[PDB]
């Protein structure tokens, strides 16, 4: 999971 | 927004769509290319091809279970492109590049057409 | 093999599937969550959820146009997860994390359950 | 396009  | 994103989600979805294709699950159309038949999901074809997008948004054609392609279309070229649609991988070879490019132009698959044109320009 | 790969293909396919959902094109099922209704593509639901995979591979349920979820399921939690399925983006907030995790457990969406459990562990 |  990432900060888009 | 303040959303988080799962990097591999799109890849995992496509992998699962390809597993459904392999087991013939919920395929809703047959694409006829000369003597060959290819089963697929209308939504995936539309998501990958400008030609299928136009076909299945047509109020009459959207209901067809069989689509016949132009007789000039090569079944191997179509098979390679159908595999690309469901996997992101393109089996481009010296022996098939001309058929693949002609099929991608007909199917309106711009990124495939672009890489074929570049690979052809390199060999001249 | 000797294939080449188009990095953005899976993302572009999912973006197009979401455009079809937004315009209600070729959606083939309604998911009922209490008083709310959500239209979607069976193949996309199956590709994202262990529960929908089991439902639509069932020889009788595969033909249903309406699926009713358990009444304990929160429509907002479902909406957030349906958006995630079609975009890879999860709108996870302090006010919705419990409903989102409960819905992801029911839908069998393991990666969503995992991030919810981690975000909850961080706030305790 | 990349070599996968
Ligand atoms: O080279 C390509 C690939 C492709 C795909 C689609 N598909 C869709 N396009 C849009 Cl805008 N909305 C929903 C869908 Br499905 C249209 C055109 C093209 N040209
Ligand atoms: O957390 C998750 C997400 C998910 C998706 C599917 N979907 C499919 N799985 C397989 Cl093996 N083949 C085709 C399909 Br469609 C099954 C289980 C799960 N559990
Ligand atoms: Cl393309
Ligand atoms: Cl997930």
């Amino acid at each position: 999971w990432v900060i888009p | 927004d303040s959303c988080i994103q799962f990097t591999r989600h799109a890849s995992d979805v496509l992998l699962n769509l390809n597993r459904l294709r392999s087991r013939d699950i919920l395929t809703d159309v047959v694409i006829v290319v000369s003597r060959e038949q290819f089963r697929a999901h209308k939504t995936v074809l539309m998501a990958c091809s400008g030609l299928f997008y136009s076909i299945f948004t047509d109020q009459l054609k959207c209901n067809l279970s069989v689509i016949n392609l132009d007789p000039e279309i090569n079944p191997e070229g179509f098979c390679i492109l159908l595999d690309f649609m469901y996997t992101s991988r393109l089996n481009l070879r010296e022996g098939n590049i001309m058929a693949v490019m002609a099929t991608a132009m007909y199917l309106q698959m711009e990124h495939v057409v672009d890489t074929c044109r570049k690979f052809i320009k390199a060999s001249e």
